[PDB]
RNA sequence: AAAAUUUUAGGAAUAGUUAAUAAUAAUUUAUAAUUUUGAUUAGAUUGUUUUGUUAAUGCUAUUAGAUGGGUGUGGAAAAAUAAAAAAAA
């Protein structure tokens, strides 16, 4: 019969895109916070390694048939904030939203604009971010952001994402960009092709040493009532990081 | 599982801890993650003497018949004021003070602080409900030095209890977004002279003098007499 | 509608020696004996009130159809809405009637076979041209207009006849597959596409050369009634998403791939010219080649992942704007903690018809040939992966015992 | 994980939880009172038809007088003797591999056969529990720190095989004959 | 679990026997000496069926690829210079693995990645998902991690003292 | 193929599909209804469900309805019993009265 | 059994219980002296 | 998940029914299934060497204490009397 073809165990469950709490709403600051982290690496290698089709001389040009099946997921990089057609634009002024950038402006690009295109059928996002200033990391000369003009070093460069308006953060998540290539920067002093070759010297034996280390100030106790032992409570050592088993600076 | 304490030993039922791993031991209850927490009923049991003695009016009446006089509405205002901090200053309380909100300045729980504990956070945004007094709050993460990377929300924000040192040069305009601070050892070099880690990984701070010889008198060892 | 939608979990209607003098058992009698009588009641009630429910229409000459609106607009007592309602109900319960006869059956053999609805049909067509506008872009109407096509492919009478005569006037004589590809409105939703593909097909027997063929023997574009028919039909409403077809089964499929493979066939001196990146001038040749385009590619994704990954949450079909019990259940609750969702392991797994789907025998079999269709005359079968991917895959179902061939798979493979 | 609860005898975990070694005593009076040392869950499964995964021994807390003075005298050989039996290829097996818990009761009385330590609340009274400094620890580790590779072979040798071929034996294994 | 395998078997059946080539295909990529870019040759190492096309033996070099910088584009085949016909199989063509076959690029058209079939896929259909390597990469009997070592821990018949019969 | 293979399990039936063979008793008229009817009435299914989207959408609903307000859902013991007339029949009577026989097989 | 010394944090409540688990830093020493001595 | 063992002085019909199924949630197909080799309903009774007795493969005992609407919680309902039990320093 049919009720005996097989048992009920794991039975089909429903996907996470149709559940409302699993999927990402742009207009909430989550979806920055899944993004900046990807584009601040994806940054980090274009800066260190050429990426092949990362930028490109003009938008992507797709019948309007296929824009919808062929842009999601698709991301590249433009001279200058121009923006395509066909989209609503929607500039991205609230703080909570644009904290996730901080260090993405701080540490690799100053961050000027962010904006969310949305079009005529309210199904395909796009998300620019517009940088302005060079690039704070040294940069390759065979590194792809060499070619931009505002990159390398008007002197501004956007970052176009296209992705799904309300889809898991699976589908916003890239990790083909998640590869690691060396920065020689600290290198670069040794090398042939540098001036600086006869200047450091090799430090090759320890000196010789006639004072410790300062002693460290008296321990005080704390003096607030603690919550108790964080190992046997399972906290890490400050309940940021680390390991339960190897407590380390809390209170003791 | 993932953190056992002493490694699989079940020599007793407590050697295990109070709890098995830091994260939840059951999927469908994920608010079991160990994590340190603060003494929310002290911490939100407000003295009621500063009420005592001063007339209150409820928001939602706004009659002629129920209105006082402007003198006790002033003192029921600074009243209201001491009551909301008689256990402490809210994060938000100390935010609503401050130039820019409070957006990258620093704040320490009491315990942060004292003992080789050395944490704080640094304020990156600020989203205040109607009541002012709560809301929630985003910032960095700083422990021993490390900062994360991202923006995290602040645990137990609401609870009162918070201290905050303003400085001038840390303040972000809104127009801009806040910095991570530093990581002390990885962006920054390593300098013993601007900051120094109170404990390392392995480190475990001598057995204080007071403290020893309680914990004598209660065993019995030294002679504690009437 | 309640014989239709009749709970039928008990009925084990078979033949019972011990009843052949008399009815069922008086324990027995909602079990074996209540449809049966419901349906012949059904029977006898049409055919009471067939002619006042649907009254005869009678056009005559000019002056007798001004009569005839005129007595029509003097006694509208059902309007077309509610007389297609009842149609359709009609239609469903005769083609659910009850086929299985006993020696207990007094009635005639004949009985228990499904209705005609020819004049009944012709009565509402004749309301449908009667008012101005029966039919509308809204999907609702899409739904009603799906359902007129099918009940004329059912009931063999001529299409056009719920429109205005005027554009029958004027194209001589028009066959249902071509009233189809003229009058549909565009879909908003896969389904409703493959729905109308399938009527298109259906309308036309064997004269599928004359509805879906546009292109001359050298390729120009002879009748645009026909492209603009296939453009509105292949809309990016319903084929944009990339996962238009994440709700389309095997059948469907078949279906799609069918439509497809036909187009191909009949106009395939315009797509072996305009497939060489040859601009046609044309934007609504540009639309339509896209279109077509976008719908091979998303059938043959389709195709391939319910081949290569069945039974997986991937390749899982749900029924249209089916309904979720677990979103309504965490709407409607206490949210005072959100990771505290009600009926978890209930809502998880409850869903409107979402069923895990894997290919066939008879949808791999009928897939195989119209993936080979799809191709060129010249390319070369052997050479086509999916294809020799889908034969393997019959003949390990065939050797795990998981599936077996029939006559008409053997006629499809041979 | 109940409404009303077992008040009277609850537990740490759910059924059936760990295996747990204890002494099971039976519902008679105290003279002819005797213990029985298994290994069950940590809910007694009392319930079903199986109650015990295995049966370790017995275990007679009155004492009997020495029956075998006669024989070979030793020390302490006329003092009352307390007769018990126990498992030892099971208890090591259960023990080791199925890693169960332990009682107190059945650790006092291992402790006496000699297969455990003494109890953690085998405490007397005379000398109060040790104080901790870190600094004369580490000073202790410093002074006498083993060798890396000694303690390495140490732990392989307590933890690992224990039966490690020497060269000899090597030797003897390979064959020497001609190789057929 | 249904694997369509409910008996045990050692040996290996016929159907699951394949003939493969070792193929190889070379692009011309750029590396940054010192002076500036220089032309290089990068080989990528396919197993395709003898009864292969050239479109077959194109899709297995894009499915297998495993590198964000060979596939990325369109390419065609050729061998010294002449474009091979995708519609053709190698039988026709006479390559061997001693055959050079080149891959010429198109930098304007980019290869979009229209790859649903897993290529661990067989006759078996016995696919692993989430797993990248290729089925001829990697081939041992690697020790598994994530489960754990069981013992039996019900006993059958005897549970202590005297074994007597056993209770079998 | 009238003999079963012992290493593999295979029935008879098994190993006369393996070797081509065909052991198919000539069938009654009955007998060939009931393999034929099959695909008739799939096909009348999916016809009647691509004809009449409202109708079979109602039917589909209330079907769904139906089977989730179910009381006996969860896959439980109970549930998962091939027979509960039988195995439970401490229960026909007194507390269920949906079967009267607590047997209807040879088991 | 988690023990309840009278000197922890007393919780000012009439809705539940009269003393919180937090304790004194002193506390906390000697636990964690406890600690070692059956970690031998 | 299976196989064997299964009570009554005055012995007969049983039924949300059997199998097949592209059918989870069966609008279909069948010459279906149970039973005088003892069924179903009704009565009695906690099923598988434990008691008593005898020369006895006889006769006579036995709380292995086991299950759909009360919460869909939980890994698992058994969850609102108890039943000698150590439950996170
Ligand atoms: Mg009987």
């Amino acid at each position: 019969s049919r009720r005996f073809r097989y048992n009920t165990k794991f039975p089909a469950l429903v996907s996470y895109n149709k559940l409302p709490w699993e999927v990402v709403n742009h207009e909430t600051p989550q979806f920055h916070m899944h993004v900046a982290p990807h584009y601040e690496q994806l940054l980090t290698l274009a800066a260190s390694s050429p990426v092949p089709h990362i930028i490109g001389s003009k938008h992507i040009d797709v019948p309007r048939e296929h824009r919808l099946r062929l842009l999601p997921g698709m991301l590249y990089l433009l001279d200058g904030d121009t923006l395509p057609g066909e989209f609503t634009i929607n500039r991205v002024l609230d703080p909570t939203a644009l904290q996730y950038y901080g260090r993405l402006s701080s540490q690799i690009v100053t961050v000027e604009a962010v904006r969310m295109l949305v079009p005529d059928d309210l199904r395909l996002l796009c998300n620019c971010i517009t940088f302005k200033g060079p690039l704070h990391l040294p940069v390759a000369p065979y590194a792809s952001l060499a070619s931009l003009r505002g990159a390398s070093q008007s002197n501004c460069f956007t970052l176009y994402h296209f992705v799904r308006p309300n889809r898991p953060p699976k589908e916003l998540q890239l990790e083909k960009y998640y590869i690691h290539a060396p920065c020689v920067a600290p290198l670069s002093e040794f090398a042939s092709n540098s001036d600086e070759r006869g200047n450091w010297r090799p430090r090759l034996q320890a000196p010789k040493r006639t004072r410790r280390a300062t002693p460290l100030p008296a321990y005080r106790p704390p003096q607030s009532y603690l919550m108790g032992l964080a190992e046997r409570l399972a906290v890490v050592p400050g309940g940021c990081f680390g390991r339960r088993s190897l407590m380390w600076g809390h209170w003791f | 599982r993932a953190d056992p304490l002493n490694g699989g030993s079940s020599m007793t039922l407590g050697s295990k801890g109070s709890k098995l791993s830091p994260e939840p031991h059951r999927r469908r209850m994920p608010w079991t993650a160990a994590k340190e927490y603060v003494p929310g009923v002290v911490l939100n049991a407000r003295d009621k003497m500063v009420l005592d003695g001063v007339q209150l009016l409820d928001i939602e009446s706004i009659d002629r018949a129920s209105q006082l006089d402007p003198l006790e509405v002033l003192r029921a205002v600074v009243a209201t004021r001491e009551y909301n901090i008689s256990t402490g200053k809210n994060i938000f309380q100390l935010a609503s003070q401050a130039t820019y909100n409070g957006r990258g300045q620093r704040f320490y729980r009491k315990e942060w602080q004292e003992g080789t504990y050395d944490k704080y956070v640094t304020l990156s945004a600020i989203d205040f409900d109607r009541d002012g007094n709560k809301g929630t709050a985003y910032g960095y993460i700083t422990f021993h030095g490390e900062t994360t990377t991202r923006p995290v929300q602040v645990d137990f924000a609401d609870v009162p209890g918070w201290y905050m040192d303003f400085v001038e040069e840390r303040a972000v305009p809104f127009t801009g977004i806040v910095p991570p601070p530093p990581s002390i050892g990885t962006d920054v070099p390593v300098d013993p002279h601007s900051y120094r880690l109170k404990a390392y990984p392995y480190y475990d701070a001598p057995n204080p003098p007071e403290f020893v010889e309680r914990l004598l008198k209660d065993r019995g060892v030294l002679p504690d007499t009437p | 509608r309640e014989y239709v939608l009749m709970d039928t979990s008990g009925m084990k209607s078979t033949i019972l020696s011990t009843e052949l003098n008399a009815g069922p058992d008086y324990e027995h009698y909602d079990r074996r004996l209540r449809r049966k009588r419901h349906w012949l009641a059904i029977r006898h009630r049409f055919e009471d009130v067939r002619y006042v429910i649907w009254p005869d229409v009678v056009e005559e000459t000019a002056r007798g159809d001004s009569a005839q609106a005129d007595v029509s607009l003097t006694n509208p007592s059902l309007t077309a809405g509610e007389m297609l309602e009842a149609l359709l109900w009609l239609d469903a319960a005769s083609t659910f009637c009850v086929r299985k006869v006993h020696p207990s059956d007094l009635g005639d053999k004949s009985e228990f076979l499904p209705l005609d609805l020819q004049r009944e049909v012709e009565v509402v067509a004749c309301h449908a041209r009667r008012d101005l506008d029966f039919f509308d872009p809204s999907a609702t109407s899409l739904e009603q207009f799906t359902a007129c096509a099918a009940l004329c492919v059912n009931h063999r009478v001529p299409f056009s006849l719920f429109f205005p005569a005027q554009d029958v006037c004027g194209d001589a004589s028009v066959s249902t597959g071509q009233c189809i590809v003229a009058n549909a409105p565009s879909p908003h939703t896969a389904l409703g596409a493959v729905r109308i593909m399938a009527l298109i097909s259906e309308g036309s027997g064997s004269d599928i050369g004359k509805t879906i063929m546009f292109s001359d023997a050298f390729g120009a574009v002879t009748r645009f009634g026909i492209l603009r028919g296939l453009s509105r039909v292949m809309s990016v409403e319903a084929f944009g998403c990339k996962d238009a077809l994440e709700n389309v089964n095997e059948s469907e499929l078949c279906i799609i791939l069918h439509f497809c493979a036909e187009v191909r066939e009949q106009n395939a001196a315009f797509f072996r010219r305009y497939e060489a990146s040859e601009e046609d001038s044309d934007p609504q040749q540009v639309s339509f080649l896209a279109k077509y385009q976008q719908l091979s590619q998303i059938a043959l994704a389709r195709c391939k992942r319910l081949l290569y990954h069945p039974d997986s949450p991937r390749a899982q079909v749900m029924s249209e704007d089916g309904y979720i019990p677990l979103v309504e259940l965490q709407r409607h609750a206490e949210g005072t903690n959100k990771a505290a969702l009600i009926h978890y392991n209930l809502g998880i797994r409850s869903a409107q018809g979402m069923r895990r789907v894997a290919l066939g025998a008879q949808s791999s079999a009928r897939l195989a040939e119209l993936v080979s269709r799809l191709e060129e005359a010249s390319a070369r079968v052997s050479g086509n992966t999916l294809v020799n991917d889908l034969v393997h895959h019959l003949s390990h179902k065939a050797a795990a015992g998981k599936m077996s061939l029939t006559l008409r798979e053997v006629n499809t493979l041979l | 994980a109940r409404a009303v609860i077992k008040r009277r005898s609850p537990q740490l975990w759910g059924a059936p939880g760990a295996p747990i070694i204890r002494m099971r005593g039976h519902h008679v009076v105290w003279k002819f009172q005797s213990y029985d040392l298994v290994v069950e869950h940590t809910h007694k499964r009392r319930n079903s038809d199986i109650r015990l995964l295995h049966y370790l021994g017995k275990h007679c807390p009155h004492p009997q007088k020495s029956l075998w003075s006669p024989d070979t005298p030793v020390a302490q050989d006329r003092h009352l003797f307390m007769l018990t039996t126990v498992d030892i290829d099971a208890f090591k097996y259960w023990f080791g591999v199925k890693r169960c818990r332990l009682s107190m009761k059945p650790w006092a009385l291992l402790a006496k056969a000699g297969l455990l330590p003494p109890s953690l609340t085998q405490n007397s009274k005379i000398m109060p529990k040790p104080l901790f400094d870190k600094e004369s620890l580490m000073r202790y580790y410093l002074a006498n720190r083993k060798d890396e590779d000694v303690m390495a072979r140490e732990k392989y040798l307590n933890y690992e095989n224990s039966m490690v071929k020497t060269e000899e034996e090597r030797a003897a294994e390979r064959p020497v004959a001609p190789y057929l | 679990h249904d694997t369509d395998r409910h008996y045990w078997r050692a040996v290996t059946d016929d159907p699951r026997v394949q003939h493969l080539i070792p193929l190889r295909i070379r692009f011309k990529i750029f590396t940054w000496v010192t002076s500036g870019w220089e032309q290089r040759m990068q080989v990528v190492q396919i197993m395709a069926p003898k009864d292969s096309t050239i479109a077959q033996v194109k899709d297995l070099v894009i499915v297998e690829n495993q590198s964000p910088y060979l596939c990325v584009s369109s390419f065609h085949l050729a061998i010294d210079g002449k474009e091979l016909d995708p519609q053709k199989t190698l039988g026709e063509y006479g390559i061997t693995e001693q055959s050079q076959i080149d891959a010429i690029e198109q930098n304007d058209h980019l290869l979009h990645r229209d790859d649903e079939r897993p290529r661990d896929w067989t006759v078996d259909e016995i696919t692993a998902e989430d797993v990248k390597r290729s089925p001829y990469k990697e081939m041992e009997m690697q020790p598994l991690q994530n489960l754990a070592p069981r013992y039996e821990a019900r006993p059958k018949g005897y549970f202590g003292r005297t074994y007597y019969s056993g209770m079998k | 193929g009238l003999n079963g293979c012992v290493e593999t399990g295979r029935s008879r039936s098994e190993v006369a599909r393996d070797l081509g063979l065909s052991y198919t008793r000539p069938l009654h008229e009955n007998e060939k209804k009931q393999l034929s009817h099959q695909a008739v009435y799939y096909e009348r299914l999916a016809k009647f469900k691509m004809e009449q989207p409202e109708a079979a959408r109602a039917m589909e609903r209330e079907r769904f309805v139906r089977k989730f307000s179910g009381m006996f859902v969860k896959m439980d013991i109970r549930s998962g019993a091939p027979d509960f007339p039988s195995t439970y029949r401490r229960l026909l009577g007194t507390k269920v009265v949906r079967w009267a026989s607590k047997r209807h097989g040879p088991n | 059994r988690q023990i309840r010394p009278y000197y922890n944090l007393p919780s000012k409540s009439e809705h539940g219980r009269k003393m919180t688990g937090f304790l004194t830093p002193y506390r906390h020493w000697m636990w964690k002296q406890n600690e070692l001595w059956r970690n031998v």
